[PDB]
């Protein structure tokens, strides 16, 4: 998504210090953090989290690095979906497929050898954070840490 | 000048001599050391000599006795060894040392260098040493041979300074 | 007198690119050693260090050679003695140099016919960025005609993933490049992860490219095993305290001071700038509890305490 | 000792209580001491039971310095040479000393070492030849094994100290204090946290020392660990012994320090000396341990000597009620990051190999 730069400016535009971090080196930064806060693009029944890819990439660190994890979610983002593992979610296009290399022959800041748009599409855009990693879930209904009241408030929504 | 000075007329030691040396710093492969008998000039000991691959021994400012291996006088590099010294020599050096050291502390009376060239070494040339037969300055008078005058004041300190310290 | 050994080092890279940077350094030291005409043991070790450090500071104080350079010194320093003929010194000296280079050049091979059976029929492997180590073993496996597939981390900022897949694609291997932000999603599929190495530490730690520990915890959490291939001359004598205590030249992860005075679901080319990037670090460290087996010319080491016994064996 | 049917009594001390096996028997007075006891040994035996803060190192030193006096004052029964009979004399000194306080690991290993050098001693020597030898061996032991190792550890220890750190120690480790004072003398900019605990607040004397060198120090009891650890960034522990599994064996509160440190992501550094390594291992902190009399915590309040009584003064005669206080507990190795031996910084799991480096390539 590259949405970090947009998030960066919008914060810097509001006079607060920023420092972009490539998605590959979040772990090295955790010891320096005191709190981890991410948004929500969707919430399932079991307390899980549907957000942009790499959201779970963080919460495991916060877990292992013993740092808390909070996610901001609006009520109207709850969903009836209930994925078993951290993978079983409906996805449009085929994802993470391989090639077939028949016997032929086709042929440190290296900033221009990047995966093309095609092979980037093969990557997924969403990951899922299981509820065990969400120390706190904040909504318009309040903050919900039970991840069972997630469901009770959920049932209260679907009439 | 006459701040620090040499001990024996040979500016360097020969191969297979025995010399007291005070360790300084230890590198990745050697032990940079300063042979104090010759105005603390530098030498090196290969990382192959111990004194019972012993990491604990990190000596700084300890006098030790070693043996010369090779000498390159034009570049000043010297190679020594330790685990090849014997019994008597390993203390004969010390026995030879402090006496020689004692004489050095005498000469810095106004030098805190040339008297070696004038008096000490030719005397050390005769009796093989300065200390050895130094006491003859009260029981003989062969010490008069070829004495060269400094100036008026410290002209005769010998008969002014023998048995002392 | 070459007085510019770095060029020989450099020239080696053009006489052969298929050799690691430290290999050229040693291959250059011998050329210095063989041509150097001394007369004292101290003379050698004096210019040797003054040559290694001269070789060190020239390459941004890289770690790979910094090991190999120091190890090589402390190698010949071992069984060194001077008896009678001084020329015996150089004789024993430089002869061991080529002998060390022999093992050094054959090291990256010795792991191949040793780590290839780690790949099983139809297995699926994961690799963070290109590394000369993981490449050959896979090829030395694919050469044996065995079916398997491989993901590759894009490995920002190095971007070495884009090259790694090609080297595998060229060698008749199915690939699938994956973003650095989507490794966790891939662990469900993978049966075994495997990365190279840029430096092995006193505690069994693993200094490699920036995102290794990122996926090391995943395999640890996804219960898939973790393996790393490291040549002997990559053991280092340092010893950190965490996933962070490493000396790093450029200061990293600074913030900005914003004074009150100022101004498709896949949005490609909307990234950080080169100036923004270099603020981010470059290397990573996976504590030994996350690796299940080092792959060395010395063999496979899993204790990550015996690595120290071996590390002590490597040094004096 | 009526006999070793009193040892059968110990065989009866294996009952329901987890501490049934832990030996409580002591002799803190010189009542009815045997004849064959050296005076300078008596003083030590008294110093054992009554001293506090008795650092595990100093005991080994004060034991050896005392042992020389025994042998120097020893004379063999002539007609029977020295080596054949010396041990039983010394063996009769230990058996006394243990009845004042059980042998530390720092002492037992030295005992097993000297007893060795007694056997290997060359018979073709004489008394004045023999005894003079091992005195140097004893002195050599103190030079190489502890003082130098101590002098090496500190240097390697303060090396990994970084300007701006916040150090946390607990209950006065002479080695840990020895490295802390070195850190100030090299201009390292930092500050120290001092954790103390009941009963004999061994941490105050650590505060006394560090303060008398002018260090920003902080004193809080262990029941505040949850609070203070957020400020801390590194942890230093001096151990009584390190186990061949890699576990650290130190004073009772050592474990929670390492535990709370892990769950707060701070490193745990075990500054221990090689001669305090042991071939044995422990899974629970209860199988091999030593106690202190439970009366010492009856005194509620901030003092120990001061006659401030308590509500438990009758606990000895109140059934279903018992006070106790173990002095040591193990600490699982996965919580120790590094061990600092004179062989350098090692992972704690590498301990037993180092012990083999002594057994091997020596005798």
């Amino acid at each position: 998504s590259g949405s970090g730069c947009l998030m960066t400016r919008t914060l810097k535009n509001a006079c607060i210090p920023t420092c972009m971090v490539l998605d590959s080196a979040v772990s090295f930064t955790m010891n320096r953090v005191d709190l981890v806060l991410v948004g929500a693009e969707g919430v399932v029944e079991n307390g899980g989290l549907i957000n942009q890819i790499g959201t779970f990439q963080l919460a495991v660190f916060a877990k292992h690095a013993h740092k808390p994890f909070y996610a901001v979610a609006e009520s109207h983002k709850f969903v009836r979906m209930f994925p078993l593992s951290q993978y079983d979610i409906p996805f449009s296009r085929p994802i993470l497929e391989f090639d077939d290399p028949s016997p032929e022959t086709v042929h440190a800041i290296h900033n221009e050898l990047i995966m093309n748009e095609e092979q980037i599409r093969n990557n997924p855009t969403l990951d899922v954070t299981p509820p065990e990693f969400v120390s706190g879930l904040i909504t318009d209904l309040g903050i919900i840490d039970s991840k069972s009241g997630v469901s009770e408030e959920l049932i209260k929504l679907y009439l | 000048s006459t701040s620090h000075c040499r001990f024996y007329e040979n500016k360097y030691p020969e191969i297979d001599d025995i010399v007291m040396v005070n360790v300084q710093q230890i590198a990745e492969m050697g032990a940079y050391v300063k042979l104090l008998e010759y105005d603390n000039i530098e030498g090196m000991i290969l990382l192959s000599e111990l004194s019972r691959s012993i990491q604990k021994l990190i000596r700084v400012g300890k006098n030790d006795v070693a043996v010369v291996l090779r000498v390159d006088k034009e570049k000043g590099y010297i190679d020594l060894s330790k685990r090849r010294v014997s019994s008597e020599d390993i203390i004969k050096c010390e026995e030879k040392y402090q006496k020689s050291k004692t004489v050095h502390s005498i000469l810095r009376y106004c030098a805190e260098e040339e008297l070696y060239k004038t008096i000490a070494w030719p005397l050390s040339r005769k009796f093989g040493h300065a200390y050895e037969a130094f006491k003859l300055s009260i029981i003989d008078e062969t010490v008069w041979e070829g004495i060269e005058p400094p100036s008026k004041d410290v002209l005769d300190e010998l008969k002014n300074y023998i048995s002392k310290r | 007198g070459e007085f510019d050994i770095v060029q020989v080092y450099k020239k080696f890279l053009q006489d052969d690119p298929e050799i690691t940077m430290p290999v050229a350094a040693i291959e250059a030291l011998v050329q210095l050693l063989s041509r150097s005409q001394a007369k004292t043991i101290s003379e050698f070790m004096d210019i040797l260090q003054n040559g290694s450090n001269t070789l060190k500071e020239g390459v941004q104080n890289n770690i790979s050679l910094s090991a190999g350079c120091d190890i090589f010194q402390r190698f010949v320093t071992r069984s060194l003695h001077d008896v009678g003929d001084f020329e015996q010194c150089k004789r024993h000296l430089v002869e061991n140099g080529k002998l060390f280079i022999q093992r050094a050049r054959a090291c990256r091979q010795r792991i191949a016919h040793l780590g290839y059976p780690l790949i099983r029929d139809g297995s699926v492997i994961l690799t963070h960025g290109f590394s000369r180590g993981v490449a050959a073993v896979l090829l030395a496996a694919a050469k044996r005609h065995v079916r398997f597939k491989v993901f590759v981390t894009e490995s920002r900022p190095s971007g070495s993933g884009c090259l790694m897949t090609r080297t595998l694609k060229n060698a008749c291997i199915p690939t699938c490049m994956v973003l650095d932000s989507a490794v966790s999603f891939t662990m469900n599929r993978v049966d075994l992860v495997l990365v190279g190495a840029e430096g092995v530490v006193e505690n069994g730690g693993l200094i490699n490219q920036i995102g290794t520990f990122q996926l090391a915890v995943f395999a640890k959490h996804a219960h898939k095993p973790f393996y790393a291939v490291a040549e002997s001359h990559k053991f280092v004598r340092m010893f950190p305290l965490s996933q962070y205590d490493i000396p790093f030249s450029r200061p990293i992860l600074e913030f900005d001071d914003p004074s009150p005075e100022t101004v498709d679901a896949i949005h490609n080319e909307l990234i950080m700038n080169e100036e923004q990037i270099r603020n981010n670090p470059t290397l990573d460290v996976t504590p030994p509890e996350f690796v299940s087996g080092l792959i060395t010319d010395l063999g496979i080491i899993d204790s990550k305490s015996g690595v120290s016994e071996e590390l002590i064996k490597l040094y004096l | 000792t009526d006999a070793n049917l009193q040892e059968k009594k110990i065989f009866e001390e294996k009952q329901v209580s987890i501490f049934s096996h832990l030996d409580w028997r002591r002799r803190r007075t010189t009542e009815n001491i045997p004849k064959d006891i050296h005076p300078a040994v008596i003083r030590l035996g008294l110093k054992l039971a009554n001293y506090k803060i008795f650092g595990s190192n100093q005991r080994c030193i004060d034991l050896l310095k005392t042992f020389k006096i025994v042998i120097q004052d020893y004379q063999t029964p002539y007609g029977t040479t020295l080596s054949r009979h010396l041990t039983t004399h010394i063996n009769s000194q230990i058996a006394y000393l243990v009845s004042t306080r059980p042998l530390s690991i720092s002492m037992g290993n030295a005992i097993r070492f000297l007893k060795l050098e007694i056997s290997v001693l060359d018979i073709d020597l004489t008394d004045d030849e023999g005894k003079e030898l091992l005195l140097e061996k004893i002195d050599s032991y103190i030079r190489d094994r502890i003082i130098i190792a101590g002098q090496v550890i500190v240097q390697a220890a303060t090396e990994k100290i970084q300007d701006g750190d916040v150090i946390l120690t607990y209950l006065h480790s002479s080695t840990v204090n020895d490295v802390l004072i070195h850190a100030k003398n090299v201009g390292k900019k930092f500050r120290v946290v001092v954790v103390d605990s009941r009963p004999e607040f061994e941490g105050r004397v650590c505060l006394k020392l560090l303060t008398e060198h002018g260090i920003e120090c902080t004193y809080v009891m262990i029941s505040a660990l949850s609070y203070i650890m957020q400020e801390v960034t590194k942890i230093f522990l001096g151990g009584h012994a390190m186990l061949s599994n890699g576990a650290l064996y130190s004073r009772a509160g050592t474990s929670l320090i390492s535990l709370l440190g892990h769950e707060s992501n701070v490193p745990v550094i075990a500054c221990c000396e090689s001669y305090k390594f042991t071939e044995r291992i422990q899974l629970d902190s209860l199988v091999y341990n030593e106690l202190a009399p439970g009366d010492q915590l009856v005194n509620m309040g901030v003092d120990d000597f001061e006659e401030k009584p308590g509500v438990l003064a009758n606990w000895k005669s109140v059934k279903n009620l018992k006070l106790l206080s173990l002095k040591y507990d193990v600490t699982p190795p996965r919580l120790i990051t590094v061990c600092v031996c004179e062989m350098g910084l090692l992972p704690s799991t590498s301990v037993p190999a180092i012990i083999n480096e002594f057994k091997q390539v020596y005798a």
